[PDB]
RNA sequence: UGCAUUAGCUAGUUGGUAAGGUAACGGCUUACCAAGGCAACGAUGCAUAGCCGACCUGAGAGGGUGAUCGGCCACACUGGAA
RNA sequence: GUGAGUGAUGAAGGUCUUCGGAUCGUAAAACUCUGUUAUUAGGGAGAACAUAUGUGCACAUCUUGACGUACCUAAUCAGAAAGCCACGGCUAACUACGUGCCAGCAGCCGCGGUAAUACGUAGGUGGCAAGCGUUAUCCGGAAUUAUUGGGCGUAAAGCGCGCGUAGGCGGUUUUUUAAGUCUGAUGUGAAAGCCCACGGCUCAACCGUGGAGGGUCAUUGGAAACUGGAA
């Protein structure tokens, strides 16, 4: 395995075409905030968290729309092993006219572009989801 | 107004104060944004302070007093 | 000047556009030598050449100025296709064909050369100005009347809005840059808003 | 050696002037130490006196010289006998 | 009522035992100016009514374009086949900036303010389908809040 | 390619094959060296005229020359004109742009150029291939 | 800035102690002592080019220029030394 | 600005003509209209500052023009705003005559082997403007060098396949660090120029004023989620 969270977060799309509601993950400490800022912003019905031994289980329980429209409709990893990016707090980009919500590891943990203006901090912006 | 304060390892040493100081540093490339690392081989002089294979110690630039060495400090912390 | 026949390019385009009409007393079919035939189609090149060229013969300025008045129109605030229509009226020759001096711009756009060409001070012997809000284009002091300007001042009346002149001085410091409503109506702004932009 | 600039700026056929701490051997548009104001030499200006001389107070208080017959603009100021 | 603009025609042949025989194809696009756009393709041995043969084929299916007030909501790149378009919103007074075919599906639509550029190929049968695909992928700014469960204010 | 093999051997733009290759260069008299100039036109004197026929879709037969320029870079340049000139040992002024379908000419001859002012029996060409006597 | 179809360069060359000498330290010069120092993070070699705030283009990233007008070098028939 | 309000198909004469009539064309006269150019005029903007005497180097008061065209005013002429290039499509611009794979056009596809709207003229039309067009160099169009922003089955493109050092990247957790990272207090990136605001040049070209705004930096404050660094 080469990237600890790209292999995670691209099981979401492959578990978003064929319309599951299950996905099991190798959990971490990082992802137990990642899948909750997607629980804070509606994109997941219910993640519980890792509840087993030897850094084991993690399940997600996704969310689909009313007439079986997929809700998470777009997904992107941008800051990568092999090429980091680091966006300062002045030129922080919005995602799809601000509809989608990026996410950033900064001096106060992982926050988003909702929180990139009250803190006026910057960090490694790693994803874009829409 | 102060001297330089660069720190870093060595390669080896020979007779008469050949305290060469390897320094490693990061830079971006100017276009592609990759974090490329590179070194620089420096020089300073002392009595018998260092030896081969690991003599990381700060140096400080001064008046030249050599043909290539332009640092006057061998203030030692880490070694073998 | 144009040094040509403006009643021979009043049917080669669609309009005399400087009076009421000079095409009903002629063959209004086509320009010449192919008038006894049909009419073709029109592309977007037909849009640019028909509209820019149908507006150039209404303010008689030659080209290399059209771009200069185009970004001179552009270097401002608002909608561009409205603002070229806002700076279409600041020319004193336009106020010398629109404040009832003479009809055709060959004589009416010659109103700098011999007449009441003073404008709140010295004379302005050119074909325009940057005549902003609050400035009077008065009469000449040694002659407040030429031949044609006072002899045909009583020939027409009921002039345009956003201008309020008087008699016996031929002077106006009236309002401002005019409205986008009162303008030359027969043009399409967006068919020429990208024609000199592409 | 330090002097005060009177250089030929502006549109041609309209010789203007800018007032700055100059040197006797560097030319008109040459190397400039520091600015010392300007003056409208246009002879068509009512308000013209542009010398905020608190940033030019160090010149004549550390070894300046008068400049090349600009002395009547040195007349409209008064900075001498203060020391 | 409804406006119907021809984008292009083409003279299309077929070889049989004798000389080859011709027929004209003519795709047309039908716009309704409130943001509902269809398109169709005509195939007959004449110009001036194979147009109508396509126009009756165009109204049978439409797409509901998301008008934001004089514009499009966000940035999208609808591609279909090798051709592609680059769509981008702009200020309310801008005009429309597009190529040949991809303004015949925008001014015949009701958007009037887009910066755009074609990419990839340039044959007019692949431009329009990728543009319509791009307009289907666009979403309103309120139904995202509906499936999200947020309000409109909570996103900003 | 990935970034490490892209900061190692970087990008490298395409070559620029240039039109009019037999130009832009002045071979010096004293120092006897090629140079670079990027010059619009050059002089030259003529050697042959001739006319080769075939232009396989075009099929007429037209003339040519072998001028050689300042400091002897010999060339084949095409003469525009229904008529011609009557001069060996000319003082031409050549011009770029390839008259196609003749394999081996990329160059013109400007009519006039202080050797022959073109053809006299042409009126409404009036700058191409050397006419005069217009007062339009 | 371009060449790996240029891969081994350097011998007061790289250090030490002196002796001098220069406005000033110093392998700057000589007396010995020794072994170094540089390099696939492109040394050396050939070829071309005076640099820069700027100018032209470009939506932006970038690409191409260097006479005007200013900053700083280097040079005055060619070479040396006061 | 080399002309102006008029001015009945308006013309003698060019072209189309099957000619009956459109076209140049309200073009033109010949009336009526004008000083820009031409003979004279006062023609006098930058144009300042001291080797002195009265007061105690500072104040007021007497000392300096090469271009002498300019601004000016005032009679008032018609002195050439002409010529370039095209007209099949890209890209607005159409008819006749000699010519017949010839002589010849050509950015590109291509036009002429007898009726060429692509040759050479004629007339008309289109774009221009005191020029037009051509050859030459750079950028975009070109995402045809693709970090934003391309690909490698058959289209150009996978080493014949191992074992491997230099270099590149790395699972899970807890601690400390602070090189990369994020942030703010300074010193600095001169002025002339570009970007908008303002004064002046009969407006314009052009000038002066205060700001973006001068990049990787410099030193300490500061935050410690991720990449290093060590247990
Ligand atoms: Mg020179
Ligand atoms: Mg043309
Ligand atoms: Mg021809
Ligand atoms: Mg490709
Ligand atoms: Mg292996
Ligand atoms: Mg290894
Ligand atoms: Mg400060």
């Amino acid at each position: 395995m080469t990237d600890p969270i790209a292999d995670m977060l691209t099981r979401v799309r492959n578990a978003n075409m064929v319309r599951h509601e299950k996905l099991e993950l190798p959990a971490s400490n990082i992802k137990k905030e990642i899948a909750e800022i997607l629980k804070s912003e509606g994109f997941i019905k219910n993640v519980e968290y890792v509840e087993d031994d030897k850094q084991g289980v993690l399940r997600l329980f996704l969310k689909y729309g009313q007439n079986d429209e997929r809700v998470i409709t777009g997904l992107k990893r941008i800051s990568k092993p092999g090429l980091r990016v680091y966006a300062k707090a002045s030129e922080m980009p919005k995602v799809l006219n601000g509809l989608g919500i990026a996410l950033v590891s900064t001096s106060e943990g992982v926050i988003t572009d909702k929180e990139a203006r009250k803190r006026n901090v910057g960090g490694e912006i790693i994803a874009y989801v829409w | 107004n102060d001297r330089k304060v660069y720190v870093g390892k060595v390669v080896s040493d020979k007779m008469d104060k050949t305290i060469t100081v390897l320094v490693e540093t990061y830079k971006t490339h100017k276009l592609y944004g990759k974090r490329v690392k590179y070194s620089k081989k420096y020089k300073t002089h002392d009595e018998n302070n260092s030896a081969k294979l690991g003599d990381i110690v700060k140096i400080q630039e001064t008046r030249p007093l050599s043909a290539t060495k332009r640092f006057r400090l061998v203030e030692i912390v880490e070694e073998s | 000047r144009f040094r040509g026949s403006n009643w021979k390019k009043s049917r080669r385009l669609g309009i005399s556009l400087s009076g009421t009409g000079k095409e009903l007393e002629k063959r209004p079919y086509a320009p010449g030598q192919h008038g006894p035939n049909q009419r073709k189609k029109l592309s977007e090149y037909g849009l640019q050449l028909r509209e820019k060229q149908k507006l150039r013969y209404l303010y008689g300025m030659t080209e290399r100025q059209f771009r200069n008045t185009f970004d001179i129109a552009g270097k401002k605030f608002g909608v561009h296709g409205e603002n070229f229509m806002i700076l279409l009226a600041s020319r004193l020759d336009a106020v010398v064909y629109s404040l009832g001096l003479a009809r055709t711009r060959r004589q009416a756009r010659q109103l700098v050369n011999h007449g009441h060409i003073l404008v709140d001070g010295k004379r302005v012997d050119i074909p325009s100005y940057s005549v902003k809000p609050g400035q009077t284009i008065s009469v000449r002091e040694k002659s407040q009347k030429l031949n044609i300007i006072v002899e045909s001042v009583e020939i027409n009346n009921f002039v345009p809005e956003y201008l309020n002149f008087d008699a016996d001085s031929l002077t106006g410091t009236f309002v401002r840059l005019p409205e986008r409503s009162e303008l030359p109506a027969e043009i399409n702004e967006q068919l020429i808003v990208e024609y000199y932009s592409r | 050696a330090v002097k005060i600039r009177l250089t030929r700026l502006g549109s041609k056929r309209n010789p203007f002037y800018r007032i700055v701490v100059a040197d006797a051997r560097s030319p008109r548009d040459g190397r400039i130490i520091e600015q010392i104001g300007t003056y409208n030499p246009t002879s068509a200006n009512a308000p013209e006196i542009k010398v905020d001389e608190a940033l030019a107070l160090k010149w004549l208080n550390d070894g300046a010289k008068p400049t090349d017959t600009v002395h009547n603009i040195l007349s409209k100021e008064g900075i001498m006998k203060k020391f | 009522e409804f406006e119907e603009r021809v984008v292009t025609i083409n003279r299309v042949a077929k070889v049989v035992k004798g000389g080859r025989r011709f027929r004209f194809t003519a795709l047309v696009v039908v716009g309704d100016k409130n943001g509902r756009v269809g398109f169709g393709t005509g195939k007959a041995q004449e110009v001036p009514e194979a147009i109508k043969k396509a126009v009756e084929a165009a109204k049978k299916d439409l797409v509901v374009v998301p008008r934001v007030e004089g514009t499009t909501p966000h940035t999208i790149t609808g591609r279909y086949g090798s051709g592609s378009v680059f769509m981008k919103p702009a200020a309310p007074g801008t005009g429309v900036i597009a190529g040949g075919p991809v303004r015949a599906v925008l001014e015949l639509a009701g958007i009037t303010d887009i910066l755009s550029k074609s990419l990839g190929s340039n044959t007019p049968i692949n431009m329009v389908r990728a543009t319509i695909d791009g307009l289907q992928n666009l979403k309103n700014a309120e139904d995202v809040a509906k499936l999200r469960g947020k309000t409109v204010e909570e996103l900003y | 390619p990935t970034i490490n093999q892209l900061v190692r051997k970087p990008r490298q733009s395409k070559i620029k094959k240039s039109d009019s290759p037999a130009l832009n260069k002045g071979f010096n008299s004293k120092k006897k060296k090629f140079t670079d100039l990027n010059s619009p036109q050059k002089r030259g004197v003529c050697t042959r005229v001739g006319t080769m026929t075939p232009k396989k879709p075009n099929s007429a037969l037209r003339k040519y020359a072998r001028v050689r320029l300042s400091n002897n870079i010999e060339i084949n340049a095409y003469i525009p004109g229904i008529g011609h000139n009557l001069q060996e040992h000319s003082v031409v002024l050549v011009r770029g742009g390839r008259v196609k379908d003749l394999p081996g000419v990329r160059y013109h001859i400007v009519r006039g150029a202080l050797d022959t002012s073109g053809v006299d029996g042409r009126r409404q060409g009036r700058s191409l291939y050397g006419t005069k006597k217009p007062k339009n």
